[PDB]
């Protein structure tokens, strides 16, 4: 009486993962073998991220690419959900490092390219996986790259950051170590950075056995660079390793690099004169802010606000002490209006309050939602201004 | 049915809007005269007019609106215009609009080009707005000039019907009679005056024999507002265009004889929005716009 | 088809022999595989109830942690369930997943993705002044707006209909 599911008999375990347990399996007839993630719905129930797992499921089951790991099917039982996945027999890329120490510019070049396709493939689908290392970068007979273990991924929403510190220390970006928000490609281009440091170093750019000697390393952005690397990559890693993640490379900047470029395939990536308009403007600048700011003290100006959204007569849910969700009555429409707020530090006397549109799932609504949130908001800046 | 009229029909207004634009909206309480200004600043022709009391967009505020307000306020260089500075965009809308009420209504997004095109010229309008039903945003101003960029870009890839090859006069587009036009040294308030009863785009600036020697449109009226010279209108239509004449370009023509194709080529790669029809000594014949044009060629 | 449905029988703890009977067997005694103190076998069942119990090294034991039904012989019989709703797998996780009015740390450190503000990036001088750079998600639906002046306050924000982007301007007197 083997453990048998949907025709695979299940043999040894391949390893855990984020969530739950992964087997290999092997089709009773054609003896195809398959990865099969095990996660007990107790367990997840524990654990509250049954939303998680949800999500997972719907936005993985529609990925197709080269080097992500394929998910075929999940079959769901009382006890437990058995997701189907690709198998691959090369094992872990960071294995393969131990083993055969440092990959050759080329080697290391052709497996970073298609590592990058598939993390960019994952953001254009509004997927930002936050585990990428060696560890989760699975080989195939062939030695192709495969991305695995969203476990720790997350969602992509307009106008949303994300803050949950993810991934090993070594992998995560000086700001996921620090513990702020972040849009969330910067940290898997930081990932991405680090993985091919390894791939081209054989070791890893941020290591120590003293944690806060790490942490320090990180924040400081400073890692040997061996004579023997080609001063082309080195830019490049440059960049993808900046710690102002306003300074830090994009997957477009990283395309453009000339060393990336070389010998890429294409299958890895899908793709004087004065205007009319504008000439009486120049026959003929004010700087935009965002929200509105306060010198004065977190406390005060918290205590204000929801002094303000009462004498507006607007009914508001509290989430965090900085976090406020106000909504409105529409006069004349009789519909609502709904905006977040949320205080943030810019430096050490200057704070900020944030105005954020919350979208409406609700059928056709009269007059004008942009509009409407822009009065919603001015009615809260006047009287916050005087 | 035709090349084109099969074509505007197919794509939906949703097509020509760009990946990422910008739109100013005033709010009808705002001072009439900051709503030019900013018109200025911002780079844009027109505007959606939002009233907070109505909760509802009720129309656009152009150019012709600047023109209107100067010629029925102005008196002379030596007094301000006083309607122009005290008044609100929803106060001068009421006079002007009192004699007439009209509804300003929008387009869908998932509407149809040959609906966009039929609704300017049903409303002989220059402006029509993009409006989302579901979420009462408005998302994009739609214009002559867009659509015809957008149909210069797709046609010529594919085959086009005999009308095209057809000279201007045979089909008979634009108008070639009671030209609407004004002399070098006719006054800026006497041209505005001329917009106002005629309601024409632009009047070309002829010399003794009747010669373009330049054109004078709306769009360059608004340049009054960019240097606020806005308050002396008596000084000549040649002393205002001298803002432009430092990159001076020779008024565009076209001639009779001259095909639709080559003549929309002529307004495209110019970006202008009509060509005056002249004669062997430049004498004007008559006028073809981006709205004769695009009649033209929405009716089989 | 919609007769065979996967279930899942697992008995943790230690063993040499390990075996299921149930009345979907006969109550025949059927080997559980072992995997480091987990047994288990994996069986299509009938939508419907089914009754079972585990021989472990020569004793008969139903499962604690699961379901128990007591005859009135004083037998103890595990009890199992098969629904629908287990099979299908959102509907499983539908089940599985189980104010406003006013009654009125540190702030978060801003990101600086909100800094960069679409309006204040130059355009070139060829191109549209209507056009503009394509803006990171993540300061989209934000409020940015100008110093109010001469009484007139300038909000805008930048909204994402279908494909496109769309900044949006509002001048109120205030
Ligand atoms: C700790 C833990 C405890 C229980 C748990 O839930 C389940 N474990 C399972 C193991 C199996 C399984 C699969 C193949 C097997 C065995 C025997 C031989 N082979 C070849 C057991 C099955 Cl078919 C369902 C399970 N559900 C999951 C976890 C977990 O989260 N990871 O361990
Ligand atoms: N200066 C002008 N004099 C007379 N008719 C004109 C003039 N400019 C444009 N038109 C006509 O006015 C109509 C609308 O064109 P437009 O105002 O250019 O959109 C068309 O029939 C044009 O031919």
């Amino acid at each position: 009486g083997s453990v048998k599911i949907g025709h695979y008999i299940l043999g040894d375990t391949l390893g855990v993962g984020t969530f739950g347990k992964v087997k290999v399996g092997k089709h009773e007839l054609t003896g195809h073998k398959v990865a099969v993630k095990i996660l007990n719905r107790q367990k997840i129930r524990s654990l509250d991220v049954v939303g998680k797992i949800r999500r997972e499921i719907q936005n993985l089951k529609l990925f197709r690419h080269p080097h992500i790991i394929k998910l075929y099917q999940v079959i769901s039982t009382p006890s437990d959900i058995f997701m189907v996945m690709e198998y691959v027999s090369g094992g872990e890329l960071f294995d393969y490092i131990c083993k055969n120490g440092r990959l050759d510019e080329k080697e290391s070049r052709r497996l970073f390219q298609q590592i990058l396709s598939g993390v960019d493939y994952c953001h254009r689908h509004m997927v930002v996986h936050r585990d990428l290392k060696p560890e989760n970068v699975l080989l195939d007979a062939h030695m192709n790259a495969k991305i695995a273990d969203f476990g720790l991924s997350n969602m992509m929403s307009d106008g949303e950051f994300l803050r949950t510190s993810c991934g090993s220390p070594n992998y995560a970006a000086p700001e996921v170590i620090s513990g702020r928000l972040y849009a969330g490609p910067e940290v898997d281009i930081w990932s991405s950075g680090v993985i091919l440091y390894a791939l081209l170093c054989g070791t890893l750019p941020f290591d120590d056995d003293h944690v806060p000697t790490l942490f320090k390393k990180i924040c400081d952005g400073i890692f040997y660079t061996p004579q023997y690397l080609n001063p082309s990559v080195i830019s490049l890693l440059k960049h993808m390793l900046q710690v102002d993640p306003m300074k830090r490379a994009t997957i477009k900047d990283i395309r453009e690099h000339e060393w990336f470029k070389q010998d890429l395939p294409k299958y890895l990536f899908p793709e004087t004169r004065p205007h009319p308009e504008r000439v009486p403007f120049l026959v003929a600048k004010a700087k935009w802010h965002l929200g509105i700011r306060s010198q004065s003290r977190p406390n005060d100006i918290m205590a204000e606000v929801c002094r303000a959204i009462k004498q507006l007569d607007y009914e508001w849910k509290v989430v965090n002490p900085y976090y406020l969700r106000v909504r409105r009555k529409n006069p004349v429409t009789s519909t609502y209006s709904k905006m977040s707020l949320q205080l943030y530090q810019v430096d050490s006397r200057t704070y900020l309050l944030d105005f954020r549109s919350i979208d409406d799932e609700l059928t056709p609504r009269p007059g004008s939602h942009t509009i409407e949130f822009f009065e919603m908001c001015a009615n809260l800046i006047k009287i916050l201004a005087q | 049915n035709s090349v084109y009229t099969s074509f505007m029909k197919s794509h939906r207004c949703y097509d020509l809007i760009p990946t990422s634009s910008k739109l100013v909206v005033f709010d009808t309480s705002l001072q009439v005269k900051k709503a030019f200004f900013a018109l200025v600043t911002n780079g844009v022709r027109a505007a959606p007019l939002w009233d907070s009391k109505k909760q509802s967009f009720v129309g656009m505020l152009t150019i012709t609106d600047f023109i209107n307000i100067l010629h029925r306020y102005y008196k002379s260089a030596l007094v301000q215009i006083y309607e122009l500075e005290e008044h609100k965009i929803e106060t001068w809308r009421e006079v002007y609009l009192q004699d007439s009420f009209k509804p300003l209504v929008c387009i869908s997004p998932n509407a149809s080009l040959f609906d966009a095109v039929s609704s300017l010229i049903r409303n002989k309008i220059h402006r029509l707005p993009v409006i989302d039903p579901e979420s009462g945003n408005t998302l994009y101003i739609l214009t002559h000039k867009r659509i015809l960029k957008f149909l210069k870009l797709f046609i010529t890839e594919f085959p086009k019907p005999e009308f095209m090859s057809k000279s201007l006069e045979e089909l008979q587009i634009g108008t070639y009679a009671n030209i609407a036009m004004v002399r070098t040294t006719t006054p800026v308030y006497v041209a505005l005056g001329i917009f106002v009863q005629h309601r024409v785009s632009a009047l070309p600036v002829v010399d003794e024999k009747g010669r373009v020697v330049d054109i004078y449109s709306k769009f360059d009226v608004i340049n009054l507002a960019a240097e606020k010279t806005y308050n002396n209108l008596d000084v000549s239509v040649t002393k205002a265009l001298q803002h432009r004449s430092h990159y001076f370009e020779g008024v565009l023509k076209c001639y009779l004889h001259e095909t639709l194709e080559t003549i929309i080529n002529r307004l495209v790669e110019a970006e202008v929005h009509r060509l005056v029809v002249v004669d062997e000594n430049d004498v004007v014949k008559g006028i073809v716009s981006l709205s004769d044009i695009l009649q033209a060629l929405v009716l089989t | 088809p919609a007769q065979a449905r996967p279930t899942v029988f697992r008995w943790t703890g230690g063993g040499k022999e390990v075996y299921l009977s149930g009345s979907f067997n006969n109550w025949s005694k059927l080997p559980l595989t072992r995997d480091h103190n987990n047994f288990v076998a994996i069986l299509d069942l009938p939508e419907g109830e089914h009754q079972y119990k585990f021989f472990v090294d020569g004793q008969w034991t139903h499962d604690p942690s699961e379901p128990i039904v007591t005859s009135q012989l004083g037998t103890v019989n595990n009890i199992i369930q098969v629904k629908k709703t287990d099979f299908e797998v959102f509907d499983a996780l539908m089940v599985d997943s189980q104010q406003e009015p006013y009654v009125c740390r540190a702030p978060p450190i801003l990101p600086p993705h909100l800094l960069q503000v679409i309006l204040n990036k130059d355009t070139g001088i060829s191109c549209d002044p209507a056009l503009l750079p394509e803006p990171n998600h993540v300061m989209l639906n934000h409020l940015y707006a100008l110093s109010i002046k001469d009484g007139v306050m300038v909000l805008s924000a930048t909204h994402r209909y279908k494909k496109k982007y769309v900044t949006t301007l509002l001048y109120k007197p205030i």
